[PDB]
RNA sequence: AACGAGACUCUGGCAUGCUAACUAGUUACGCGACCCCCGAGCGGUCGGCGUCCCCCAACUUCUUAGAGGGACAAGUGGCGUUCAGCCACCCGAGAUUGAGCAAUAACAGGUCUGUGAUGCCCUUAGAUGUCGGGGCUGCACGCGCGCUACACUGACUGGCUCAGCGUGUGCCUACCCUACGCCGGCAGGCGCGGGUAACCCGUUGAACCCCAUUCGUGAUGGGGAUCGGGGAUUGCAAUUAUUCCCCAUGAACGAGGAAUUCCCAGUAAGUGCGGGUCAUAAGCUUGCGUUGAUUAAGUCCCUGCCCUUUGUACACACCGCCCG
């Protein structure tokens, strides 16, 4: 056991991951194992650096905005913690590969430049996949529980969930399909 | 509640709908010859040449008739366009 | 805007179907409980802890914040 | 109307085009035939070695 | 769990049955909610029971506090009139006392037309209050001749 | 950052070298001392910048002449 | 006032309230027409 | 154990607990319509609010001994939200934390240190360790 | 609050191998050194990072206030 | 050859090396004292907690502040006409900290209301050189810098635990920061000490945050405008309410059209605290810390800027000139 490392509780060496495009930018395993979301880390100071940073991290960093939680980290710490156990008892599956399901699913292998409203096709590069995916589903999550007596811890769980089988009832399945199709269009 | 003889129209059908709202890269609008499934009408296909002012065209609770092209059937994409109409389908 | 009723008290159906709700979920917070029937959410809590002192549920985790349950560990 | 997905590995970066300079120049392989080869307008910070993935391989962006 | 009526109709007002007690007798004028507390802590009522769970013999001991603050030892600084100017009683005013109350002050302070009684009297802002940039409730006006 | 020397720096590893050729040797942290015995550079800063391009010069010697 | 002296009689009710509180300082506005700089628009002359 | 070894809270509510277990500490007439600060906005809701605040306060003048008045106001501070302008920090009430203190040397527990001020006697610091290792053993701490 | 934990987090293992280098062989706390290293940074070495200082014309120290052309 | 750039001056980051400290400390024990067994033990001894009291003990890690040291594209590998230099990496406290200072030539820019700097003009005893009162706050309306919000990533009520830059008795002038006791629900009042300041306020018990309770999608306990009544302090004087406290009243506002501002790392934003003005007194501004992201490592598209070539009927210079 002390070779492995949880945080407190869920393993991560019994992850995997099927996108080989996205192998160099989800960090889960092996030396990317911490015990907390919660490190100083100096990752923006140069241009790649900000794909070392453990997915569970920026997972907890993209999701204190609008305003009024601007700086507030150790709240966005126990909601991912509770969002886990959450995830946990709705499947029964491992939480973080079912967060690693919701990345891959999620990014747009496709989108559209502005040239003139005339657009043009282009594709994404492998960061900026899981980039866009982290904005939408944590998006959908602060969108879903706005006026709801749903909790974000809630509203983040099961959005994690059905996104993570691509299922037209998460918000960040449609607006991927919806960035493609417009693509599509003006091929 | 539902209007016709199948709930998901069929491609190159002409449609009823009230624009809902302007999208960024569409509209998202109501079916109203069919129950409420969402439609999205891509911005590049409300008229063949340019515009000055979206408003002039479209705005929020305007019926119009607009034409599906394509669908997904199965996951509820219903893609509609503008530009493909003669006002005797209206 | 709309009326989302709620009740603060049950009545007898209501109270049948919670007496017997507890091993439809996997996922017992007072949140669910208050939007799947009809509950105020200040009565979904008192219930769900009225449960809890039934042996009915398993308390998971209670955080100031969010409260969570499960079904029975068992099964 | 109907195409496998290709996945590519980036082999060289050649200039920042577009408008305000945001797409970027880029040749591929693909993986399957390392004889192949195309260019490629791309979206995102590309580095160099790293797999895109591309919807139609058969394209070949020639500008903006 | 305890099905019978709700809804009370005390004095002049519908206290809906539904909100906590405190929070629900909030519905009378002159009772705000600090004033409410203090008459349920002197009427030994519990803090834990909707307005509904009540019988009719609780919510006259609530009335009669309510109405007779000063001798249920509720101190002479709660109480929102003082010194009453026309003839020195204290007490809280409640439904339709607040608004004779505020009726006759103002037809007081109008009566000798007093600076502030004109201002009532034309409807602009009695305090201090810069008037340039605010309120601002009339029509738009054009250069156009 | 820069780094791109200027004349200032650029004359006095030149006098400096043809002075003092036979003590300049080939580190820097020697040259450090050797240049702050000599002249007189009237900064830690500027002395250091001396003494830093004074080692350029000397590898670019030891093969063949420069023509300054 | 400012300028005249305005009378007052006085009543019982006036006990305990200020003099100045009987004599404004001011004629009450009622307005005119808005003039030539009064909206942004306004502004042209040749 | 001493009062460092346990958790602060459960010791603070096994403190209350106590000292609303003796029949002494004489509370003010006006405990139950009070605001307790000039940036509160409501009385507090736990009846027994004088019990649990005499408690921490006893608590914190075992952490420090030399508080005095003007300080238990400021140990309680809060912020005050001016309606439509910016919150600014405000102190506690003087009359309850006097009132505190006075009830406590009534147990024998405070006493007027030199200089000015207060401590507690070698007695209080019994009373709260006894309960200290009350709470250690309870939670198994 | 939360830079005090890692002030507390750098301090102890910054100690224990000083502990070690001073009054135990040398090579024993080389395999502290890299058990630690490897798996964090500063836990041995401070963030140079501190706040930068305000300038007049803006509420902080880079933004600055709105400019209202017309 | 001269100026500007750069160099330079201040500041932030590193020294367990130096200098040396009752106006900073730490460790030790000389201690002793309190308390609990909390562990061996029993309760002392072994130990644990101490901003409890000492030392004419030892020292300078923490604190303070002086002298020097350190970083140079210096080392290693690529690209460079092998130059000037660029890119990645190693060792490292750090391989780009933030400011101040700044040229030639100009502008009909601002200031005669900072000046006992000042030409000319005006008024000069029925004053344009003093006291009492009113005004600069007046409200149909158009705009600018802002503050608080539209809530559940929340409001309320308790509980717990953390800073940094600073100022402080006033020379006419006449006032300073406050400990500790007592009285009052609160603002506040009386009493009696310290401070001309690393000495006293002060270990500056700061807010957000952290932990636990009530509310439940409802313009609701969100929000806190407007208005009634009452109680204090400043002052010669508070009405057109100086400021402050209490009970009460409970509006618009459910994330904002066309447009448009600021911003690259301890930065944006959230959060409070000192300085200035200040008899009383920040929704301002100037600084300080505290929790602390998303996105970029680019381009010349838009708005502008610098250098070369080119065209001009412009030179008050395209906001030009000019035809019927
Ligand atoms: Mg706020
Ligand atoms: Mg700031
Ligand atoms: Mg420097
Ligand atoms: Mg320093
Ligand atoms: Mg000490
Ligand atoms: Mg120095
Ligand atoms: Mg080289
Ligand atoms: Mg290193
Ligand atoms: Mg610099
Ligand atoms: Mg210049
Ligand atoms: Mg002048
Ligand atoms: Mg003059
Ligand atoms: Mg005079
Ligand atoms: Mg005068
Ligand atoms: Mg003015
Ligand atoms: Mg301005
Ligand atoms: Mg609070
Ligand atoms: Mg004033
Ligand atoms: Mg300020
Ligand atoms: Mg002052
Ligand atoms: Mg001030
Ligand atoms: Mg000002
Ligand atoms: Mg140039
Ligand atoms: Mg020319
Ligand atoms: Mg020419
Ligand atoms: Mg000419
Ligand atoms: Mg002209
Ligand atoms: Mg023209």
């Amino acid at each position: 056991t002390p070779d492995i490392k949880l945080f407190g509780k869920w393993s991560t060496d019994d992850v995997q991951i099927n996108d080989i495009s996205l192998q160099d930018y989800i960090a889960v395993k092996e030396k990317y194992a911490k015990y907390l979301p919660h490190s100083a880390g100096r990752y923006a100071a140069k241009r790649f650096r900000k794909a070392q940073c453990p997915i569970v991290e920026r997972l907890t960093n993209s999701m204190m905005m609008h305003g009024r939680n601007n700086g507030k980290k150790l709240m966005t710490v126990r909601i991912v913690k509770h969002a886990f156990e959450i995830i946990h008892l709705l499947t029964g599956e491992n939480p973080l590969q079912v967060l690693v399901n919701a990345i891959i699913n999620s990014g747009p292998r496709e989108d559209s430049t502005r040239i003139g409203v005339r657009r043009q096709a282009v594709d994404v590069s492998p960061l900026r996949r899981v980039n866009q995916a982290i904005w939408l589903l944590c998006t959908g999550a602060r969108e879903a529980a706005f006026r709801n007596i749903k909790t974000i811890a809630e509203c983040l769980a099961d959005e994690l969930i059905n996104a993570a089988k691509g299922s037209s009832n998460s918000y960040a399945i449609k607006k991927k399909d919806e960035l493609e199709r417009v693509a599509k269009s003006n091929r | 509640c539902r209007f016709y003889q199948h709930k998901f129209p069929e491609v190159e059908d002409v449609v009823m709908v009230n624009v809902r709202s302007i999208a960024e890269m569409g509209a998202y609008v109501s079916l109203l010859e069919y129950n409420n499934i969402e439609g999205m009408i891509l911005l590049s296909e409300l008229s063949r040449r340019r515009i000055r002012s979206i408003n002039k065209l479209i705005r929020i609770g305007r019926n119009e008739c607009v034409v599906v092209i394509r669908v997904d059937k199965e996951k509820g994409y219903i893609d509609l366009s503008k530009r493909r109409v003669s006002p005797e389908e209206a | 805007r709309d009326k989302l009723n709620n009740l603060v008290l049950f009545d007898k159906a209501t109270y049948d179907k919670l007496c017997k709700e507890v091993p439809n979920y996997k996922l017992i917070t007072p949140a669910v409980v208050s939007e799947r029937l009809k509950i105020r959410g200040s009565l979904a809590r008192a219930a769900l802890q009225e449960l809890l002192s039934k042996g009915l549920i398993k308390l998971v985790s209670k955080h100031r914040a969010q409260v969570i349950y499960t079904r029975n560990t068992k099964g | 109307r109907v195409q496998p997905i290709k996945l590519a590995r980036v082999t060289k970066v050649l200039g920042r085009t577009g408008s305000q300079g945001q797409c970027t120049q880029v040749r591929v392989e693909f993986m399957d035939d390392t004889s192949r080869s195309i260019i490629r307008n791309v979206k995102g910070p590309v580095r160099e070695g790293d797999v895109l993935t591309l919807l139609e391989s058969e394209r070949e962006a020639r500008r903006l | 769990p305890e099905k019978f009526q709700h809804i009370l109709r005390v004095l002049n007002t519908n206290i809906d049955g539904r909100r906590k007690i405190a929070f629900a007798i909030t519905a009378i004028k002159g009772v705000g909610r600090r004033y409410a507390h203090v008459v349920l802590r002197k009427a030994d009522i519990d803090l834990t029971k909707r307005a509904g769970e009540l019988t009719e013999d609780e919510v006259e001991r609530v009335i009669t506090i309510m109405q007779n603050p000063r001798q249920y030892k509720i101190p002479d600084w709660f109480l929102n009139r003082q010194k009453d100017v026309k003839d020195g009683k204290y007490s809280q005013v409640l439904a339709n006392g607040l608004d004779n109350k505020l009726r006759e002050d103002l037809e007081r302070l109008k009566k000798i037309r007093a600076h502030r009684g004109l201002r009532h009297f034309w409807g602009l802002r009695v305090r201090g209050q810069h008037t340039k940039t605010t309120g601002r409730r009339g029509r738009t006006v054009g250069v156009s001749k | 950052m820069g780094r791109v020397r200027t004349k200032t720096v650029k004359k006095a590893a030149r006098v400096i070298i043809e002075k003092y050729y036979t003590r300049l040797g080939n580190d820097f942290h020697t040259n450090k001392r050797v240049c702050e015995e000599i002249a007189i550079i009237p900064s830690k800063k500027l002395r250091n910048k001396i003494a830093g391009y004074v080692t350029h010069l000397m590898k670019r010697i030891q093969r063949g002449p420069v023509r300054g | 006032n400012g300028k005249t002296f305005n009378q007052v009689e006085i009543k019982p009710e006036m006990i305990g309230h200020y003099l100045g509180e009987f004599s404004i300082t001011y004629k009450p506005v009622k307005h005119g027409r808005p003039g030539i700089g009064a909206t942004h628009s306004s502004r042209f002359i040749p | 154990v001493t009062v460092k070894d346990v958790n602060q809270q459960e010791f603070v509510r096994a403190l209350a607990a106590f000292l609303k277990k003796s029949g002494k500490l004489k509370v003010p007439e006006w405990v139950d319509t009070v605001k307790l600060a000039k940036h509160k906005e409501l009385a507090p809701y736990d009846e027994n609010w004088f019990y649990t605040r005499a408690a921490s306060t006893a608590r914190h003048l075992y952490l420090r001994g030399g508080a005095g008045v003007g300080s238990m106001t400021k140990i309680y501070g809060g912020r005050q939200r001016n309606g439509v302008m910016p919150s600014h920090f405000s102190r506690g009430s003087k009359s309850v934390a006097r009132r505190v203190l006075q009830a406590l040397e009534g147990l024998k527990m405070v006493e007027k240190d030199q200089d000015w001020g207060r401590k507690l006697t070698p007695q209080g610091q019994r009373d709260l360790d006894r309960i200290a290792g009350q709470v250690a053993a309870a939670k198994k701490k | 609050h939360v830079a005090q934990i890692y002030a507390i987090r750098q301090s102890i293992s910054k100690a224990l191998v000083a502990y070690y280098q001073k009054y135990v062989d040398e090579a024993s706390k080389k395999e502290i050194k890299d058990i630690l290293i490897q798996y964090d940074r500063t836990l041995l070495v401070a963030d140079p990072r501190r706040c930068e200082s305000k300038k007049f014309g803006g509420p902080g120290a880079r933004a600055r206030y709105q400019k209202s052309y017309r």
